[PDB]
C-alpha cells in the first residue's frame, strides 16, 4: 500500500474537495534526503520532510505537476497511487517502474494507426457506421 | 535523390506541398520508411523547416 | 555601510547593435523567419527582465531608462510652454481672463482646416484650449510671453541634462546593485530631498513671485503696471505696501522666523479655508502656506530610516516584527512568521515595487481629480467649465489606466519572480493558501451590488413605463437616502477656521462672475444609486485583476501554469477549453472593467455638475443650471441616462458641422469606428485569419511577388492586445469629442 | 475518454511524452526510426484532452493527434 | 409595410447564411472525391485558392473607396 | 562607427516613416494647386 | 442628356458663388468647378457622357493606374532582385535602396515591361510551382 | 440620386464580405495548410489547440459564424 509522513504544510484551500472522498483521490509518494521547501500544486508553499513523504491530491495533473517539480530537486523516485473510496490502491506511475520517457520492452503498440495521417478516411466512407473516420481498419 | 539535389514534394497533408527543398541526408538503413530529410528554407507553423520524407513522394527538379 | 559604488564604462557606445533588431533576444537575433518577428521586437523591447538574468545589470538599464524617459517629459513640457509663448493668446487672457477663451495651437492654411481657427474673443484665432496652463501660469505669476519662453528653453537644455545622463549611467559610470539596494536611503532623499525642498521651494516661488503678482492683478493693473518678478526681491519696498505685518529686508525681515515670532507672517501665511470670490481658486497665502506645512513634515520625515550614522528606523527590523507575539489581538491571524521575508521581496525584484508604485500613483491621480474640482486651486480654473471637466476626466483616465498597471505588475512578480524560499507562511504565502475564499467572497460582493446597484435601475425603468412613479426609487417614490453621507456633508460644515473649505460639502455659492465657480452638491436617491455603480464596477475590477494574481501560479485547472508563463493564450482546448487563463488575460478583462467603472465615475460628474453645480447667476441670486436639476428626477432611470445625457447632450457634437466645433463631430464619429473596428480583433480568431492569408498569399506566389518574410496572422494574445487597444482608444476619443464639443460650445 | 492515434510519421524524439501533464503517452520499442521507438498512449482515459503532445512534434503535419470525444470526470480536470 | 420589408430580409439573411451552413456540412460529412471525380464539383476545389483571392479583392476593392469615399465627404 | 549608422537608416521602419514625409509632396501639390481639385477640374 | 445641369446655368450652385469667403478655398477652386455638371442643389456631379467627358473621365484612370502599377512593379522587380542574390530573408528588412531605386526606374515604363513578360509566359507562375493545400 | 450610388456599394461591400466568409467557410471545410484533417474533427470543434500559432475559430462552423455578424451588419 501507501505510507509516510506528511510535509510540513499549514492547511490550504485548493486542496481536496467531496471529489476526493467519494470517487477518486490520488497520492505521491517520495522520499527525500533534506528539509527542503517546495511549492504545493494547490496554492502556497510546503516543507518535505527527510524520510517517506506522502501529500494526497485530487487529481492526476497535480502530481505530475509536483512530479515535474521534485525532478528539479534532483528527486526522481516518486510513486503516484491512485485510491478509491473503498480503498483499493492501485499504482499508476510509472507503471512499470521506468519513466515514459525512456524505452522499455514488453511494452505495446497501442492505439497505433498504420498510415500516415493525412491518408485517413473521408467521414462518407464511415457513415452510418459504428467507427469513427480515424479508426479505420484499412491501412 | 542524393544529398544536396533540390527536390520538390508530392505530399499533399504536408506544408511544402510543391515546395523546392534541399535534400541534408538519406539513411542506409533500409527499414526506416521515411530516409530523405529534406531541409527547405520557409518554416511552416511556428517552428521546423526539416522534414523526414519517403522517395515516392519527392520528384527532383535538378 | 551606504557608499556608492560605480562600475567604470561597462558597455560600449557604437552603432553596431543598431543595425542589429532583436539583439536582445536570442531567437530574435537569429534572423526575421515570419512577420511575428516583426511584432516580438517590440513586445519584447522593454522586458529587461527577460534580457538578461542578473538584477545587476537589469537595474541599470532601469536606471538609465528613467532618464532616457525624464528626457521626454521635458520635451513635451517645453512644448507646452513654448506654445503658450509664440503661438496663445497668454497676453489677452491675462488682461481679461473672463471674456477671453484660453487658446494655443493654431492651425496651418491648408486643406480647408482653418475652420478649426474659430474666434476666441480678441481677433485671435485658434483652438480653445482645456488643459489649464493658462490658468497655472497665472498662478505661477507669469505675466508676459517672455518668461514663458525662457522656460520652454530651460526646459530644452534640461532634457538634454537628463538624456546625457542616461548615457552617463549606462555606458561611462553604472552603478552597482548593493548601490541599488539601500532602499533606506533612497527614502530619505525621496521624502526630504525632493519632496521636501520641493515644495520648500515652491512655497519660496510662492511668496516672493505668485504671492506678489497676483495680489496686484486683482487690482487690475493692466499688465503694464505689473512688475516683473525679480523687481520684488531687488525693490523690497515694493512688497511693503502689500503685507504691511512684515519687514521685507534682505536680513532684517528674516529674523522674525528664527525668533520665532512668527506673528509677522500672518498676512500672507493664512489659515483661510475657502475660495478667493474675484477668482475663484483657493488663496495663494492659503497656499504658500501649506506647502510651508508640507516641507516641514516631509523633511522631517526624510529623517526616519537609518542611514551609516547610526540613528533612524529599519524596514527590514520593521517589517521581520510584525509576527504573531506582537500584534493586537483581533489581528493576530497573521502568522508566527508574520512577514518575515518581505525585504527580500521589494529590494530583489522591480515588479514588487512597480506594482505597488502603480497602483498608489494610480489611486493618487484620482484623489488629485476629486481635489481640483471640489477645492479648485487654480484662478479662474473653475468657471472654466471645459476646463474643469477636462481636468477630472483626465486624471481619473490617467489614474485607472496605473491601477491596471499596479495588478499587470502584481501577477508578473508571481509568474517570474515569486519565491516560494523565502515566503514560507509568510503575509504572502497565507494569501495563496486560501485565494479560493478571497475570491468566493468577492464574486458574492460583486454578485450583491450588480443587484443592488443595476437592478434597480431596472425597477425604476420599468416602474417609468408602467405608469407608476410612485413605485420606484425616487425622491418622490421609495426613498434611498445616502444617510452616512449626507452626515459628513453636515459635519463638515459645522467644524469650521472661520470660512467654509470645498463649498462642495455646503455653505455659501462662490459665484465670482457670470458663471458660478463651486456650490453645495446635495446628495439624493440619485447619488446613492450611482456610489453603488461605482461601488459595483471598482470591486469586478478588483475581481477580475485579484483572480489573475491569486491564480498566476497556478489553479485547480492549470496546476503548473507558472511554467507556461505568464503570457501565454490557453493551455488547448482541453479540460472543456482553458482560453485566457493567463495572468495576462486578466488584465486584458480589466481593462474593459477599468473602462466601464471609470466612463461612469466621469459621466456621474459630467452630469452632476452641469444640473446641481454649474450654471449662471443673475441679478436676484437664484442659479439657472446648464441642464437644470436634470440629475435628480432622470438619472435614476438608463433610459434617462439615454435621453437626458447622451441623446441630449450630443447636440453639440452632432450639429457641429461648418463650425468651429468642426474636428469634435470628425472624432467623434472616428471614435466609434474604432471601437466597432475592435470587435473585428475581439470577437474573431486567428486561425480563420491564418488561413485567409494562405488564399492570399497564393495570388502573390502565383504572380511571383511572394515575400520571404512569410506572412502571418497576429498571435493570440497579440489578436486580443489591439481588440483592447481599440476599444480602449475609439472609446475614450468618442467621450473625449462629446466632453469637449459640449464645455466649448458653453466655455 | 478522448483518443490519442499516433501515426507512422513518428521520430523517436520523445518530445510528446515529456509535454504530457497526465502521463498518456510512453515510448515503446520500434523498427522505424533511428531511436527505434514510437509512442503509444494506454492512459488515454487520463487524456485530459490539452493537446499539448501536439505542439511538440516536429514532424510536419504532426504524428500524433487528439481527436476531442466523450469527456468525462477525469478527462475536463474537476477536482470537485 | 416598413416592418414587412425588414422582416423578409432578416429572413432571407438567415436562409443565406443557412445555404452556406449546409454547404459546408455537405462538404465535411457527405462528400468524398473518389465518386466525384473529375466532375464539376473537383474543379471547384481545384482552384478554391483563385475564388477566395477573388472574393477578397472585391472585399478589399469595395471598402477602401466607399469608406474612403464617405470620410471624404464627411 | 558611423558607417553601421546609415545601415540602420536603410532599415524598414525608417525608409517606411521618410516614405511619408516624402508623401508630404502632397500637402505641396494641395497648397499652391488652389486646393480644390475634383476629378473633372485637372488636366 | 440627364438633368445635371452645368454649373453655369444651375439656379442652386451661382448662391454657393454668392455668399461665400475668400482665401483660397472657395474662389479660384469654385469657379473652375463651373464647367461641371450639378443636380438640383448645386453640387458637381461625376456623369458618364460618350465624347462630352470622354478623357473628362480617362485623366483619373491613366493617371492613377499608372502610378497603381508603379509602385507594384518596383515592389515585384525588387523582391525578385533580391531573390537571384540568395539573401531575401535580410533584404527586405534593410532595403538595399542602390537597388530599390534601380528597381523603380526599370518600372517607369511597365505598360511596355509586362507586356514583354505576358507573351514571354514569366508573369504568372504555373500550377505546379505554388503552393497549395490538401485540395 | 448620388446618396444611392454610395449604399450600394456599401450593400455590395456586404454581399462579397459575408460571402467571403462562407465561401471560405465551405471550400476550406475539408482543410488548408493550418491543419489538413477538417474532416477528422466533425463541422463544430473550437480549434486544434495553441499549437502552429494558435487555431481559434479554425472550424467550419467558425465561418458561417463570423458571417452572421455580416449578415446583420449588411
Ligand atoms: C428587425 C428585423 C425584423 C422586423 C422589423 C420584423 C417584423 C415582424 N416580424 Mg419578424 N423576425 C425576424 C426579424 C424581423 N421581424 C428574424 C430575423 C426572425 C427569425 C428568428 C423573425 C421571425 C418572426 C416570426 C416567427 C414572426 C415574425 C413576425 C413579425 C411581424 C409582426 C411583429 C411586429 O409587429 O413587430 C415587432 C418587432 C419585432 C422585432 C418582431 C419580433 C418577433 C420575434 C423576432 C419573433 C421570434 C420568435 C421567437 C424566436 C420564439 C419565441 C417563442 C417563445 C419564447 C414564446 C413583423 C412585421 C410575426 C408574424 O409573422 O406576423 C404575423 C411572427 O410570427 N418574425
Ligand atoms: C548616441 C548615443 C548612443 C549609442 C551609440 C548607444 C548604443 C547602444 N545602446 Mg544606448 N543609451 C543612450 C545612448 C546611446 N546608446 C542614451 C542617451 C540612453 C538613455 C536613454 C541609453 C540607454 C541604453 C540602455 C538601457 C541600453 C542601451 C543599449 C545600447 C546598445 C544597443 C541599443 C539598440 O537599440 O540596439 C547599443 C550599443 C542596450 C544594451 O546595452 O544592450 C545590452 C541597453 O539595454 N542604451
Ligand atoms: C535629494 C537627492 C535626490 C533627488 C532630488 C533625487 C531625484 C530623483 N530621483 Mg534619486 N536617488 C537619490 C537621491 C535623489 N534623487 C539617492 C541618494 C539614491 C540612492 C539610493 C537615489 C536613487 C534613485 C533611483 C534608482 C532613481 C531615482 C530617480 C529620481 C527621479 C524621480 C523622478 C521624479 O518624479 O521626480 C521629479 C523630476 C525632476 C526632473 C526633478 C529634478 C530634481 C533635480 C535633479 C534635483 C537637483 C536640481 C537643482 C540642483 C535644485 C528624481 C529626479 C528615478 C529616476 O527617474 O531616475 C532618473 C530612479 O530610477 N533615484
Ligand atoms: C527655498 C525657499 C526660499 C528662498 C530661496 C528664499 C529667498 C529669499 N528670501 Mg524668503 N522665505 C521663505 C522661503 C525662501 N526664501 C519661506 C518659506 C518664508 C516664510 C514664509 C520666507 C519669508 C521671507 C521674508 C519675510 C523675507 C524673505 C526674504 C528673502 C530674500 C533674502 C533673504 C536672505 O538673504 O537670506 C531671498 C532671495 C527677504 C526679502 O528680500 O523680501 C523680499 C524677506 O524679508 N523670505
Ligand atoms: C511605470 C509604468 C510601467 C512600466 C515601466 C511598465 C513596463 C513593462 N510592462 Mg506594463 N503596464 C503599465 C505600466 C508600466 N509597464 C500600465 C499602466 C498597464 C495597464 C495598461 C500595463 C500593463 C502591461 C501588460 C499587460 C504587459 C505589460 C508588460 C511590460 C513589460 C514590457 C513592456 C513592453 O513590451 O515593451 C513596449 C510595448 C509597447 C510600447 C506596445 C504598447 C502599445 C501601446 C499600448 C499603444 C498606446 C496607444 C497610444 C496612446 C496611441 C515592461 C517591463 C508586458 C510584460 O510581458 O511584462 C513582463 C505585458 O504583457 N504591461
Ligand atoms: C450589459 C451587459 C452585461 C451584463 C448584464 C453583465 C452581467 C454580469 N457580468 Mg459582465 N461583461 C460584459 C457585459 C455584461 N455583463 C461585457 C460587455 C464584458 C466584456 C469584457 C463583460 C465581462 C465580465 C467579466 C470579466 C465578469 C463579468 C461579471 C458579470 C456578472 C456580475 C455579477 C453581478 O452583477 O450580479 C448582478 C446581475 C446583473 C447586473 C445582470 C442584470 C440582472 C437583471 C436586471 C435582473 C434579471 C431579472 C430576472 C432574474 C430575469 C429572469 C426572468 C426569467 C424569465 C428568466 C453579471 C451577471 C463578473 C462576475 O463573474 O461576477 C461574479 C465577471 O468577473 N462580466
Ligand atoms: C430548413 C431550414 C434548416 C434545417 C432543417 C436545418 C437543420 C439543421 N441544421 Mg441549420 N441553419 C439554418 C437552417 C436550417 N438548418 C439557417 C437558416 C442557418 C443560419 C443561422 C443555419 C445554420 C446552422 C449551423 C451553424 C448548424 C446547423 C446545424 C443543423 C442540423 C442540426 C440542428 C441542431 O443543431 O439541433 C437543434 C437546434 C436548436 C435546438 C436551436 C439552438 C438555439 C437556436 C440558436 C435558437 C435561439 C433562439 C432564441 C432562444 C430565441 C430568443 C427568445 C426571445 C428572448 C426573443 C440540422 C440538420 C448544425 C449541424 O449540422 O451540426 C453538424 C450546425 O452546426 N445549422
Ligand atoms: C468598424 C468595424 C469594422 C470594420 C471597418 C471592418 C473592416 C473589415 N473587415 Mg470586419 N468584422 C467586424 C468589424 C469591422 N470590420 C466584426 C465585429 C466582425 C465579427 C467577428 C468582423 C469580421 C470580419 C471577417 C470574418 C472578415 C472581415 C473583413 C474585413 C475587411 C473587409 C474588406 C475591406 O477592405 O474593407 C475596408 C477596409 C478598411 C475599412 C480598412 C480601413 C483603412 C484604414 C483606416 C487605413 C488607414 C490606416 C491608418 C493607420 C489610419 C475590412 C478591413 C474580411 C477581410 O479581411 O477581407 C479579406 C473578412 O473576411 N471582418
Ligand atoms: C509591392 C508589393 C505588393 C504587390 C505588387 C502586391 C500585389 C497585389 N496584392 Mg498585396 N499586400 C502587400 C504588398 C503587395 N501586394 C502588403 C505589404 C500587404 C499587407 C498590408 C498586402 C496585402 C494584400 C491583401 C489582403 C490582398 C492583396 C492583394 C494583391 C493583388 C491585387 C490587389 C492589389 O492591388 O493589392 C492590394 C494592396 C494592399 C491591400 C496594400 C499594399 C500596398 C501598400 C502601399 C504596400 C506596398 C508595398 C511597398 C512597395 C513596400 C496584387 C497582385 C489581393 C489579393 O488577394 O489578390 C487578388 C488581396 O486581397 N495584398
Ligand atoms: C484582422 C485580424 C488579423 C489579421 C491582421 C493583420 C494581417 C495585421 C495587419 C497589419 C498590416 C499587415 C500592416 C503592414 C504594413 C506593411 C509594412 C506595409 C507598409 C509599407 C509602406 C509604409 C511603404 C489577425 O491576425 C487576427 C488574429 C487574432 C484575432 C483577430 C485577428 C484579426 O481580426
Ligand atoms: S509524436 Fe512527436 S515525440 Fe512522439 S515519436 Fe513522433 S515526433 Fe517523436
Ligand atoms: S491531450 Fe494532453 S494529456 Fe493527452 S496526450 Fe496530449 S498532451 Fe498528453
Amino acid at each position: 500500500t501507501l505510507s509516510g509522513q506528511t510535509p510540513i504544510f499549514g492547511g490550504s484551500t485548493g486542496g481536496l474537495l467531496k471529489k476526493a472522498e467519494v470517487e477518486e483521490k490520488y497520492a505521491i509518494t517520495w522520499t527525500s534526503p533534506k528539509e527542503q521547501v517546495f511549492e504545493m500544486p494547490t496554492g502556497g508553499a510546503a516543507i518535505m520532510r527527510q524520510g517517506q513523504n506522502l501529500l494526497y491530491l485530487a487529481r492526476k495533473e497535480q502530481c505530475i505537476a509536483l512530479g515535474g517539480q521534485l525532478r528539479k530537486f534532483k528527486i526522481t523516485d516518486y510513486k503516484i497511487y491512485r485510491i478509491y473510496p473503498n480503498g483499493e490502491t492501485v499504482y499508476i506511475h510509472p507503471a512499470d517502474g521506468v519513466f515514459p520517457e525512456k524505452v522499455n520492452q514488453g511494452r505495446e503498440k497501442v492505439r497505433y494507426n498504420d498510415r500516415r495521417i493525412g491518408q485517413n478516411p473521408s467521414p462518407s466512407k464511415v457513415k452510418f457506421s459504428g467507427i469513427a473516420t480515424y479508426d479505420a481498419p484499412n491501412s | 535523390v542524393q544529398r544536396g539535389s533540390k527536390v520538390r514534394i508530392l505530399r499533399p497533408e504536408s506544408y511544402w506541398f510543391q515546395d523546392v527543398g534541399t535534400v541534408a541526408s538519406i539513411e542506409q538503413g533500409g527499414t526506416s520508411r521515411y530516409p530523405v530529410i529534406v531541409r527547405f528554407d520557409k518554416v511552416n507553423y511556428a517552428g521546423v523547416n526539416t522534414n523526414n520524407f519517403a522517395q515516392d513522394e519527392l520528384v527532383e527538379v535538378e | 555601510e551606504v557608499r556608492v559604488v560605480v562600475d567604470n564604462d561597462p558597455v560600449p557606445t557604437s552603432f553596431q547593435k543598431w543595425s542589429q533588431p532583436g539583439h536582445f533576444d536570442r531567437t530574435l537575433a537569429k534572423g526575421a523567419k515570419t512577420t511575428t518577428w516583426i511584432w516580438n521586437l517590440h513586445a519584447n523591447a522593454h522586458d529587461f527582465d527577460t534580457h538578461t538574468s542578473d538584477l545587476e545589470d537589469i537595474s541599470r538599464k532601469i536606471f538609465a531608462a528613467h532618464f532616457g524617459h525624464l528626457a521626454v517629459v521635458f520635451i513635451w513640457l517645453s512644448g507646452m510652454y513654448f506654445h503658450g509663448a509664440r503661438f496663445s493668446n497668454f497676453e489677452a487672457w491675462m488682461a481679461n481672463p473672463t471674456g477671453i477663451k484660453p487658446s494655443a495651437q493654431v492651425v496651418w492654411p491648408i486643406f480647408g482646416q482653418e475652420i478649426l481657427n474659430g474666434d476666441m474673443g480678441g481677433g485671435f484665432h485658434g483652438i480653445q484650449i482645456t488643459s489649464g496652463l493658462f490658468q497655472m501660469w497665472r498662478a505661477a505669476g507669469f505675466t508676459n510671453t517672455f518668461q514663458l519662453y525662457c522656460t520652454a528653453i530651460g526646459g530644452l537644455v534640461m532634457a538634454a541634462l537628463m538624456l546625457f545622463a542616461g548615457w552617463f549611467h549606462y555606458h561611462k559610470r553604472a552603478p552597482k546593485l548593493e548601490w541599488f539596494q539601500n532602499t533606506q536611503s533612497m527614502l530619505n532623499h525621496h521624502l526630504a530631498g525632493l519632496l521636501g525642498l520641493g515644495s520648500l521651494g515652491w512655497t519660496g516661488h510662492l511668496i516672493h513671485v505668485s504671492l506678489p503678482t497676483n495680489k496686484l492683478l486683482d487690482t487690475g493693473v493692466a499688465l503694464k503696471d505689473i512688475p516683473l518678478p525679480h523687481e520684488f526681491i531687488l525693490n523690497p519696498s515694493l512688497m511693503n505696501k502689500l503685507y504691511p505685518h512684515a519687514d521685507w529686508g534682505f536680513v532684517k525681515g528674516v529674523v522674525p522666523f528664527f525668533t520665532l515670532q512668527w506673528g509677522h507672517f500672518t498676512d500672507f501665511l493664512t489659515f483661510k479655508g475657502g475660495l478667493n470670490p474675484v477668482t475663484g481658486g483657493l488663496w495663494l497665502t492659503d497656499v504658500a502656506h501649506h506647502h510651508l506645512a508640507i516641507a516641514v513634515m516631509f523633511i522631517i520625515a526624510g529623517h526616519m530610516y537609518r542611514t551609516n550614522w547610526g540613528i533612524g528606523h529599519s524596514i527590514k527590523e520593521m517589517l521581520d516584527d510584525a509576527r504573531t507575539p506582537n500584534m493586537l489581538p483581533f489581528l493576530s491571524f497573521i502568522g508566527p512568521v508574520g512577514h518575515k521575508g518581505l525585504f527580500e521581496v521589494l529590494t530583489t525584484s522591480w515588479h514588487a515595487q512597480l506594482s505597488i508604485n502603480l497602483a498608489m500613483l494610480g489611486s493618487l491621480s484620482i484623489i488629485i481629480a476629486h481635489h481640483m474640482y471640489a477645492m479648485p486651486p487654480y484662478p479662474y480654473l473653475a468657471t472654466d467649465y471645459g476646463t474643469v471637466v477636462s481636468l477630472f476626466t483626465h486624471h481619473v483616465w490617467i489614474g485607472g489606466f496605473l491601477i491596471v498597471g499596479g495588478a499587470a505588475h502584481a501577477a508578473i512578480y508571481m509568474v517570474r519572480d515569486y519565491d516560494p524560499e523565502q515566503n514560507f507562511n509568510n503575509v504572502l504565502d497565507r494569501v495563496l493558501r486560501h485565494r479560493d475564499a478571497i475570491i468566493s467572497h468577492l464574486a458574492w460582493v460583486c454578485q450583491f451590488l450588480g443587484f443592488h446597484s443595476f437592478a434597480m435601475y431596472c425597477h425604476n425603468d420599468t416602474m417609468r413605463a408602467f405608469g407608476r412613479p410612485q413605485d420606484m426609487f425616487s425622491d418622490t417614490g421609495i426613498q434611498l437616502q445616502p444617510v452616512f453621507a449626507q452626515w459628513l456633508q453636515h459635519i463638515h460644515t459645522m467644524t469650521i477656521l472661520h470660512d467654509p473649505v470645498s463649498y462642495a460639502f455646503g455653505g455659501g455659492v462662490v459665484a465670482v462672475g457670470g458663471k458660478v465657480a463651486m456650490m453645495p452638491i446635495t446628495l439624493g436617491t440619485a447619488d446613492f444609486l450611482i456610489h453603488h455603480i461605482h461601488a459595483f464596477t471598482i470591486h469586478v475590477t478588483v475581481l477580475v485583476l485579484l483572480k489573475g494574481v491569486l491564480f498566476a501560479r497556478s489553479s485547480r485547472l492549470i496546476p503548473d501554469k507558472a511554467n507556461l508563463g505568464f503570457r501565454f493564450p490557453c493551455d488547448g482546448p482541453g479540460r472543456g477549453g482553458t482560453c485566457q487563463v493567463s495572468a495576462w488575460d486578466h488584465v486584458f478583462l480589466g481593462l474593459f472593467w477599468m473602462y466601464n467603472s471609470l466612463s461612469m465615475v466621469i459621466f456621474h460628474f459630467f452630469w452632476k455638475m452641469q444640473s446641481d453645480v454649474w450654471g449662471t447667476v443673475g441679478a436676484d441670486g437664484v442659479v439657472t443650471h446648464i441642464t437644470g436639476g436634470n440629475f435628480a428626477t432622470s438619472s435614476i432611470t438608463n433610459n434617462g441616462w439615454l435621453r437626458d445625457f447622451l441623446w441630449a447632450q450630443s447636440t453639440q457634437v452632432i450639429t457641429s458641422y461648418n463650425t468651429s466645433l468642426s474636428a469634435y463631430g470628425l472624432m467623434f464619429l472616428g471614435g466609434h469606428f474604432i471601437f466597432g473596428f475592435s470587435l473585428m480583433f475581439l470577437f474573431s480568431g486567428r486561425g480563420y485569419w491564418q488561413e485567409l492569408i494562405e488564399s492570399i498569399v497564393w495570388a502573390h506566389n502565383k504572380l511571383k511577388v511572394a515575400p520571404a518574410i512569410q506572412p502571418r496572422a497576429l498571435s493570440i494574445i497579440h489578436g486580443r492586445a489591439v481588440g483592447v487597444a481599440h476599444y480602449l482608444l475609439g472609446g475614450i476619443v468618442t467621450t473625449w469629442a462629446f466632453f469637449l464639443a459640449r464645455m466649448t460650445a458653453f466655455g | 475518454s478522448h483518443t490519442v492515434k499516433i501515426y507512422d510519421t513518428c521520430i523517436g524524439c520523445t518530445q510528446c511524452v515529456r509535454a504530457c501533464p497526465t502521463d498518456v503517452l510512453e515510448m515503446v520499442p520500434w523498427d522505424g526510426c533511428r531511436a527505434g521507438q514510437i509512442a503509444s498512449s494506454p492512459r488515454t482515459e487520463d487524456c485530459v484532452g490539452c493537446k499539448r503532445c501536439e505542439t511538440a512534434c516536429p514532424t510536419d503535419f504532426l504524428s500524433i493527434r487528439v481527436y476531442l470525444g466523450a469527456e468525462t470526470t477525469r478527462s475536463m480536470g474537476l477536482a470537485y | 409595410m416598413a416592418a414587412l420589408y425588414t422582416h423578409h430580409q432578416y429572413i432571407a439573411g438567415f436562409l443565406m447564411v443557412g445555404a452556406f451552413s449546409h454547404a459546408a456540412i455537405f462538404w465535411i460529412k457527405d462528400y468524398d472525391p473518389e465518386q466525384n471525380k473529375g466532375n464539376v464539383l473537383e474543379r471547384v476545389l481545384k482552384h478554391k485558392e483563385a475564388i477566395i483571392a477573388h472574393l477578397s479583392w472585391v472585399s478589399l476593392f469595395l471598402g477602401f473607396h466607399t469608406l474612403g469615399l464617405y470620410v471624404h465627404n464627411d | 562607427e558611423a558607417r553601421y549608422l546609415f545601415r540602420y537608416l536603410s532599415s524598414a521602419p525608417v525608409v517606411a516613416t521618410l516614405a511619408l514625409i516624402i508623401i508630404s509632396v502632397i500637402l505641396i501639390v494641395l497648397n499652391y494647386l488652389f486646393p480644390g481639385l475634383q476629378y473633372g477640374t485637372f488636366f | 442628356n440627364t438633368t445635371l445641369v452645368p454649373c453655369y446655368k444651375s439656379p442652386a450652385f451661382v448662391e454657393r458663388m454668392k455668399n461665400a469667403p475668400d482665401s483660397y478655398y472657395t474662389t479660384k477652386p469654385l469657379k473652375a468647378y463651373s464647367q461641371l455638371l450639378c443636380g438640383e442643389d448645386g453640387l458637381p456631379r461625376i456623369a458618364l457622357d460618350r465624347l462630352s467627358l470622354a478623357v473628362d473621365v480617362a485623366i483619373p484612370i491613366a493617371i492613377f493606374l499608372y502610378t497603381a502599377g508603379f509602385i507594384g512593379w518596383s515592389g515585384r522587380s525588387y523582391l525578385q532582385a533580391i531573390k537571384k542574390q540568395d539573401k531575401a530573408e535580410e533584404k527586405e528588412v534593410f532595403i538595399d535602396v542602390p537597388l530599390f531605386i534601380s528597381c523603380m526606374v526599370m518600372a517607369l515604363f511597365w505598360p511596355m515591361a509586362v507586356i514583354k513578360e505576358l507573351l514571354a509566359g514569366e508573369l504568372v507562375a504555373k500550377d505546379e510551382e505554388i503552393p497549395i493545400s490538401v485540395r | 440620386g448620388p446618396g444611392d450610388f454610395y449604399v450600394h456599394h456599401a450593400i455590395a461591400l456586404g454581399l462579397h464580405v459575408t460571402t467571403l466568409i462562407l465561401v471560405k467557410g465551405a471550400l476550406d471545410a475539408r482543410g488548408s495548410k493550418l491543419m489538413p484533417d477538417k474532416k477528422d474533427f466533425g463541422y463544430a470543434f473550437p480549434c486544434d489547440g495553441p499549437g502552429r500559432g494558435g487555431t481559434c475559430d479554425i472550424s467550419a462552423w467558425d465561418a458561417s459564424y463570423l458571417a452572421v455578424f455580416w449578415m446583420l451588419n449588411t
